[PDB]
């Protein structure tokens, strides 16, 4: 179990560790978060009481380095750094510990919720998405479009999803123009599965990652992509039985998690309907059917 | 974006553009089989492309031979026209080729836009005007091509004759779209008033009678009362 240590809280913060929120108030004690769960990709992230404008956080594999919280007067936010010194690190952790000033990643022994909602999830492959080569981690926020969103204004600061687009000369082969428009199949498989992303583990990762950002910083250009790469493999008519099975416990677990009040600005009422009832793999999608019909039926 | 009647002198513009109506792609007769079951029969169909400002009409005649053995064939009617849409235009010199393509049914878009997607700077745009092309098939002429036709072939009009000779692009397309919604709204009394008087006729390279001025005002005040007296019938006024 690793930690990620924070200097302070100057500012009261709703403090958020993967899929679980709690709150710091302005100078409260607090040094951190402890007992996380090594071997998946976490995400800490920020919300201001003063200001929810901007939620932002940070992607981090505790495996590639240590990491730590340190609030930026000047720049106004929680950052995360690495520590090279590893014994000043452990020393820090200790004292912090021993003064049982850190919160605990508060995993359930039965819950798979996490592992469930990062399966394919891969810092490397984060790292991609989010250009920052200077840290092993990577930041997010609310408001940083993508570089597909920017084409439609900083491509420093972009997230570097795949471009999937429906009408476009790489999702359709000249000749092809019904056929590849109406059955994705083409653009699934060899433009992006063997393209692309070279397996479906990776364009899983990307569509997990998109989602995720998604639902814990509003990211509009993230829900795009989401709902994108779920309508891309529904409205293709042939698509690996594995990937199926697999796209139906991805997106149930995306479901369950959803908070319920978010589910007006997070789901595509077409999307979704296309996806269950009309596309090619309508039927295809059991677990996320019923859990969509139970939960969100005002949405179908 | 759409086109309607607050832009409608856009049409006439030095702007190429190009009307598309798939509505005559896809023609059949509805019959009862032996057994008692229903089946359709195909006859051809064709293309309604025109030039509003020129009155230049591509006219694809769709021969019942390419929907042989294929399905969904209301679905593939949109396609194939874009297609042959997209066919014709890259025919065409660079300089002749449409800057817009206006559609008159919202359902020929994306089978449009897909097809002419090497061609981003041509916009596809619907139109909020309701065109009553569907009725090309009442000018005798351009049935009679399409009837007859034994593969498929494409066959050059202008819809204007020579009215351009004599007024505006702007009235020759009001002229014809009134001439138009007449044959659609009540086909027998519009071609009884085009032909009434037998000592008016069809030059052997037009498609309309040979009316002077006077008489085509004469013409399109008999049309516009038929749509009246038409619009009369049908709901009791
Ligand atoms: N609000 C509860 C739920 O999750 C956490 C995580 C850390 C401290 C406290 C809590």
């Amino acid at each position: 179990m690793n930690t990620v240590p924070f200097t302070s809280a100057p500012i009261e913060v709703t403090i958020g560790i993967d899929q679980y929120s709690f709150n710091v108030k302005e100078n409260q004690p607090f040094h951190g978060i402890k007992d996380i769960p090594i071997g998946h990709v976490h995400v800490i992230h920020f919300q201001h009481a003063d200001n929810s404008s901007m939620r932002y956080g940070y992607w981090f594999d505790c495996r590639m380095g240590n990491f730590y919280i340190q609030y930026d007067p000047k720049d106004g936010l929680y950052k995360m750094m690495e520590e090279r010194d590893g014994a000043k690190f452990e020393n820090i952790v200790h004292n912090f510990k021993e003064r049982q000033m850190m919160v605990s990643y508060p995993k359930i022994d039965e819950d798979d919720t996490w592992y469930n909602l990062t399966e394919f999830v891969q810092m490397d492959k984060i790292r991609k998405i989010v250009r920052k080569d200077e840290n092993q981690f990577s930041y997010v926020d609310s408001s940083m479009t993508t570089v597909q969103e920017n084409e439609l204004s900083d491509p420093a600061h972009s997230l570097n999803y795949t471009v999937i687009n429906f009408k476009s000369r790489e999702a359709i082969r000249p000749g092809h123009e019904m056929e590849d428009f109406l059955d994705k199949s083409y653009y699934l498989n060899t433009v992006m599965l063997q393209g692309i992303f070279k397996n479906s583990s990776n364009y899983f990762g990307e569509l997990q990652f998109a989602f995720l950002n998604a639902m814990f910083f509003g990211n509009y250009g993230s829900s795009l992509q989401w709902h994108a790469m779920i309508e891309l493999i529904c409205s293709s008519a042939t698509v690996p039985k594995h990937m199926l099975d697999k796209l139906d416990e991805i997106l149930y677990y995306q479901i369950k998690t959803l908070p319920e009040q978010y589910s007006d600005i997070l789901l595509n009422e077409r999307v979704w309907n296309i996806c269950l009832y009309s596309s090619f793999q309508k039927n295809s999608l059991h677990n996320t059917e019923k859990i969509m019909e139970n939960k969100y039926p005002e949405l179908l | 974006g759409a086109m309607n009647s607050s832009n409608y002198a856009e049409l006439f513009n030095n702007d190429i553009k190009l009307f598309v109506d798939d509505t005559n792609v896809y023609r059949v007769t509805v019959h009862k089989t032996f057994e008692g079951n229903v089946a359709t029969k195909a006859i051809n169909g064709c293309i309604f492309t025109l030039n509003p400002k020129t009155g230049h009409l591509f006219l694809k005649i769709i021969h019942t031979s390419v929907w042989a053995g294929q399905k969904r064939l209301s679905q593939l009617a949109k396609w194939k026209t874009a297609e042959e849409v997209s066919a014709l235009v890259r025919s065409l010199p660079k300089e002749e080729q449409p800057k817009q393509i206006i559609v008159t049914r919202k359902a020929m878009l994306d089978p449009l836009e897909v097809h002419m997607l090497d061609f981003p700077n041509i916009a596809i745009r619907p139109t909020e005007l309701r065109l009553p092309f569907s009725a090309a098939m009442s000018i005798d002429k351009l049935s009679d091509v399409v009837m007859k036709a034994t593969e498929p072939q494409m066959v050059l009009f202008n819809i204007y004759d020579d009215w351009l000779d004599r007024i505006s692009s702007y009235t020759a397309f009001s002229r014809l779209t009134l001439l138009l919604r007449a044959l659609k709204t009540n086909e027998e009394s519009a071609k009884m008033i085009l032909l009434s008087d037998p000592t008016i006729t069809i030059k052997s390279y037009h498609l309309w009678p040979s009316f002077t001025d006077e008489q085509w005002i004469t013409i399109e005040s008999q049309m516009r009362d038929l749509i009246l007296t038409e619009y009369g019938r049908k709901y009791n006024v």
